[PDB]
């Protein structure tokens, strides 16, 4: 399959994470 | 066990002459030591958990 | 009795070599025993402990987004 | 001698010798093929013994 | 012969054990000279003389 | 076979395949890159998804959460599942040799590849119906938005696990990145149970959950230390430190038998001394077998809920299985009142076992046998039986002292299929006391735990021992 | 628990012959260890569990 780095699997999870987070802090004040 | 197996044998090897490279390795192609019983009932436990998960969450969807 | 000795037999047998193989394996020592159970305990500790502590920095920011 | 070995396997193992063959190996050591009596089973015993 | 002593089958037993090579590990002692076993004996190349 | 794993070869181009590393990494790295992907999996499951609104569902895998590690209302919902399930059938073909794979590093690549397919596959199922069938809601009132966040969300977070945990099986961790995870839940599981600093608003008051910490308060405001000590062993509502020593005592039990092992003599066919031991651990199936005799647990509670809820005045459906949603106190719960599953069920506490002997008895022939025919059946599946292991010995020149190379199959023979039989019965007795004891968790998330920890320990040792 | 001379010297006879009875059993145990694949650390023990044998021996002399 697709060869990728270690880094990068590591990265994209904690853009994930960090992204997850947006979305919680943004729907939350958006509903303020 | 019929001696006439001796010229069978003989004369059906004597026909690899023609499929060198490619001899099959045994005549007597013809078994799992799972009974097929047993297979069918690990098979009855096994993919059957990822289905019924899906019924289960289907019966508390409705 | 055939057909209970039927059923019989591979239930008696089947004691019979448990026991057989009990008696054959190389139980831990006092020493090795020991030994494990440090190990053990402190990767039970260790990483208990690093759940744990995740777990209650993320219960007041969860409260505070929830 | 046969006498002495089946009297050691006896008071060693608890066990019952129906008879004793010795044969000395080319290496130089004595092997002793030591039938139990029928009333002993020798594969429970080499499992006390720890053979197997 | 089949027909032997006591005392020569046990001669005998003992040039048998003999007849084997070196260990490996030997040859990392720290003072080792020894290559391989300069003393070994085949039974067609050289007799026993008894 | 040849076709079903070349119908799969043009997807497996476009899979993320993790890159193998070129450098040994050394013990101190991977430790590292274990530790980080250990961390990154812990913020994930306790994260919850984004727009639940509903989280108070009872959960009748109430138990499965602990043994697959998964949180409800968090990212981990579908947890490793979806890989551990595809491992077992994957496996399961293999060693029913209806998909024979290849010595060729392509066909086991392409093998391997093919398992994350199915395994990436059933998170999609899985997810989409979580989304679908509304645990959280009515998609409907929710709205497609956010029901594709929520599917995209879970799709990707089970996508997360796989890398991680190929990551860590390709040698950038250490030890299978699956066994961490699952060990990694239960330990928390124990820990955070034993030092919550969460309190509970009981009708009598305020109490701490904490089995270690609600001794210390109680001991510090009742002046009659009995009787704090009396209240804080026997919290029927909460962890008590009762369950702590039933727990500690498993952690004992488990050990002692976790060492155990038959270890055969080998050595090389081409070289002097060298003599070397192959090992047959009891727990030659290791926790599989406890794994497969509760999803047959709860595949019979399925079906038998199914024909009760439609036919319940058939005599065979009250024989199979007889259910009612009680709803007393807590969550609503669908418990097995009679029929077949009501034994197949596992008595709650020793009381209970006490008042009807005939359930537990039933139950606990039931689950040693199941545990001891899973693994003695694993035997032929796992193609770690005795035919193969001598296969691979063979291959390695290696050979028991004294035996020709076709009389160790009959050596391995007197071990590995009673190791088998019988590691399953004390896996599954175990699991059977530990929870009649009343664990913290589960003996069977116990055994895990432990068991992997030694694995993961023994690796430890191996490479600490080279540095 | 190792088997010191000293420890030995006020002990009966009796006492030696049986100390001396567990070692010369412990060592048949080892050498069955030896030849069915026992660990190092038992073959270790061969050489320890001799020569306390002939410690006892000796001060039983
Ligand atoms: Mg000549």
């Amino acid at each position: 399959g697709l060869k990728v780095g270690p880094v990068p699997v590591l990265v994209m999870s904690l853009l994930f994470i960090a992204s997850v987070f947006m979305l919680h802090i943004w729907g939350k004040y958006t509903r303020s | 066990v019929a001696k006439q197996r001796i010229r069978m044998a003989n004369e059906k090897h004597s026909k690899n002459i023609t499929q060198r490279g490619n001899v099959a390795k045994t005549s007597r192609n013809a078994k799992a030591s799972v009974g097929p019983w047993l297979l069918a009932l690990f098979i009855f436990v096994v993919c059957g958990s990822a289905i019924f998960q899906i019924i289960q969450s289907i019966r508390m969807g409705m | 009795m055939d057909q209970v000795m039927q059923f019989v037999e591979p239930s008696r047998q089947f004691v019979k070599d448990s026991i057989r193989l009990v008696k054959r394996c190389t139980k831990p020592d006092r020493k090795e025993f020991q030994k494990i159970a440090m190990a053990t305990a402190i990767g039970f500790a260790i990483m208990g402990f690093i759940g744990f502590f995740v777990k209650l920095i993320h219960i007041p920011i969860n409260n505070i987004i929830v | 001698n046969k006498h002495q070995i089946k009297q050691a396997v006896k008071k060693l193992y608890d066990i019952d010798v129906a008879k004793v063959n010795t044969l000395i190996r080319p290496d130089g050591e004595k092997k002793a093929y030591v039938r139990l009596a029928p009333d002993y089973d020798a594969l429970d015993v080499a499992n006390k013994i720890g053979i197997i | 012969s089949s027909h032997k002593t006591f005392r020569i089958k046990r001669f005998l037993a003992k040039k048998q054990k003999q007849n084997r090579p070196i260990p490996q590990w030997i040859w990392m002692k720290t003072g080792n000279k020894i290559r391989y076993n300069s003393k070994r004996r085949h039974w067609r190349r050289t007799k026993l003389g008894l | 076979a040849i076709k079903f794993l070349e119908v799969i070869k043009p997807f497996c181009v476009i899979l993320p395949e993790i890159q193998k590393p070129e450098r040994k990494i050394q013990f101190k790295e991977k430790v590292l890159w274990t530790a980080i992907t250990l961390f990154i999996f812990l913020v994930c499951c306790q994260i919850p998804l984004f727009g639940i609104m509903s989280s108070d569902s009872a959960d009748p895998f109430y138990w499965m959460r602990v043994i697959l590690a998964s949180n409800r209302g968090t990212l981990m919902e579908l947890g490793i599942s979806p890989i551990v399930t595809s491992g077992l059938i994957m496996q399961l073909l293999a060693g029913a040799k209806i998909i024979e794979v290849g010595d060729t590093p392509k066909d086991r690549a392409l093998f391997n590849g093919a398992q994350k397919l199915f395994g990436m596959i059933i998170t999609i199922g899985q997810s989409i119906v979580y989304v679908m069938t509304g645990m959280y809601g009515d998609p409907s009132e929710m709205g497609a938005g956010i029901c594709l966040l929520i599917t995209i969300q879970l799709f990707v977070a089970g996508l997360i696990v796989l890398l991680l945990d190929e990551l860590l099986q390709k040698g950038y961790g250490l030890g299978s990145g699956i066994s961490l995870f699952i060990a990694t839940n239960i330990c928390e599981t124990i820990v955070w149970k034993a030092f919550s600093p969460t309190t509970v608003n009981t009708g009598r008051g305020m109490e701490f959950e904490g089995a270690i910490i609600a001794l210390f308060h109680l001991l510090a405001t009742r002046t009659d230390k009995v009787r704090a000590l009396r209240e804080a062993f026997y919290r029927q509502n909460l962890p008590n430190l009762m369950n702590l020593i039933a727990t500690i005592f498993v952690f004992a039990v488990v050990i002692y038998f976790q060492g155990f092992r038959v270890d055969l003599p080998i050595k090389s066919a081409r070289y002097r001394g060298q003599y070397n031991t192959y090992p047959i651990k009891l727990f030659y199936t290791s926790n599989i077998p406890i794994i497969l005799q509760s999803a047959l647990v709860s595949n019979l509670y399925v079906i038998s809920q199914m024909l009760s809820a439609r036919f319940s005045g058939n005599l065979l459906v009250s024989l199979l299985g007889t259910w009612s949603d009680t709803s007393s106190g807590g969550p609503a719960r669908a418990y097995p009142v009679g029929g077949l599953c009501h034994y197949l069920s596992p008595p709650e506490s020793f009381g209970s076992v006490l008042e009807d002997p005939v359930h537990a008895v039933v139950y606990i022939v039931f689950m040693l046998g199941s545990c001891a025919f899973f693994s003695k059946t694993w035997i032929e599946v796992s193609g770690s039986s005795a035919k193969d292991v001598a296969k691979q010995l063979k291959e390695q020149q290696m050979v028991m002292r004294g035996h020709r190379e076709t009389s160790m199959v009959h050596e391995l023979n007197r071990y590995i299929p009673t190791a088998a039989a019988f590691g399953g019965l004390c896996i599954g007795a175990l699991s059977v006391l530990a929870d009649f004891l009343g664990a913290i968790g589960s003996g069977t998330g116990i055994l895990l735990a432990v068991t992997i920890i030694y694995q993961y320990f023994e690796i430890f040792v191996k490479e600490q021992s080279e540095v | 628990a190792k088997i010191k001379a000293r420890d030995l010297r006020g002990k009966k006879k009796e006492e030696l012959l049986k100390q001396l009875d567990d070692l010369k059993v412990e060592l048949s145990q080892l050498r069955v260890a030896k030849v069915t694949g026992g660990a190092a650390s038992k073959l270790s023990k061969i050489r320890v569990v001799r020569k306390s044998i002939a410690r006892v021996l000796t001060v039983i002399n």
